[PDB]
């Protein structure tokens, strides 16, 4: 998936319980 | 898509965008009515944009539907990945035409070896983020299950499958999840996951969709 983000906290949406981290903009949690 | 290249305006025409203000995820057209996609592409208020290329210009081509109805795999589990596939009902249906075209659903699986098509307007970049303008392409083969498992031990299920590269350089990437992967006409995988993109013996992850086509049938009746 494509979700931009400034910390991982604005990933919890597409990321749920899923680790990961925010990078290059987006969310980084292996889903595309 | 890296390592992909240009599609061409309108060659890959049961590709549709998801779009909830921006575009998010890809889809699959299966008929007039219903598109294939991941179900960690959900989210209220979906826009299904279908007969795009350049995703930011007006081409002439366009139809922008809002999805009516928004199935995830009941059985979806968002920790594993497991039953990633969603299906999106059209508010209204859409015209199909040269460029906005349905894909055919597998009477079987594919097999380890066979060439497939992915497509989306996905990060072009293993290293950094890149929003490419218009639909990119990659041509890649299903990989065995044993290199799979062995890429991404513990995690793969008997509803996913590996696509691609080995050596790198050439994936499906954030931005093509929901998308197609139509293998000898039928569309046998859905974007679905991947450690990074693009690196060595981490090839990307996909959604099996031959195991599903009775769940599809189901769905549609159904709704
Ligand atoms: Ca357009």
């Amino acid at each position: 998936i494509l979700k931009r983000c400034k910390t991982y906290d604005d990933c919890k949406d597409v990321c749920k319980a899923r680790k990961g981290k925010c990078e290059f903009g987006i969310c980084k949690c292996m889903i595309k | 898509i890296v390592g992909g290249y240009t599609c061409g305006a309108n060659t890959v025409p049961y590709q549709v965008s998801l779009n909830s203000g921006y575009h998010f995820c890809g889809g699959s057209l299966i008929n007039s009515q219903w598109v294939v996609s991941a179900a960690h592409c959900y989210k209220s208020g979906i826009q299904v944009r279908l007969g795009e290329d350049n995703i930011n210009v007006v081409e002439g081509n366009e139809q922008f539907i809002s999805a009516s109805k928004s199935i995830v795999h009941p059985s979806y589990n968002s920790n594993t990945l497991n039953n990633d596939i969603m299906l999106i009902k059209l508010k209204s249906a859409a015209s199909l035409n040269s460029r906005v075209a349905s894909i055919s659903l597998p009477t079987s699986c594919a097999s380890a070896g066979t060439q497939c098509l992915i497509s989306g307007w996905g990060n072009t970049k293993s290293s950094g983020t890149s929003y490419p303008d218009v639909l990119k392409c990659l041509k890649a083969p299903i990989l065995s299950d044993s290199s799979c498992k062995s890429a991404y031990p513990g995690q793969i299920t008997s509803n996913m499958f590996c696509a691609g590269y080995l050596e790198g350089g050439k994936d499906s990437c954030q931005g093509d999840s929901g998308g197609p992967v139509v293998c000898s006409g039928k569309l046998q995988g859905i974007v679905s996951w991947g450690s990074g993109c693009a690196q060595k013996n981490k090839p990307g992850v996909y959604t099996k969709v031959c195991n599903y086509v009775s769940w599809i049938k189901q769905t549609i009746a159904s709704n």
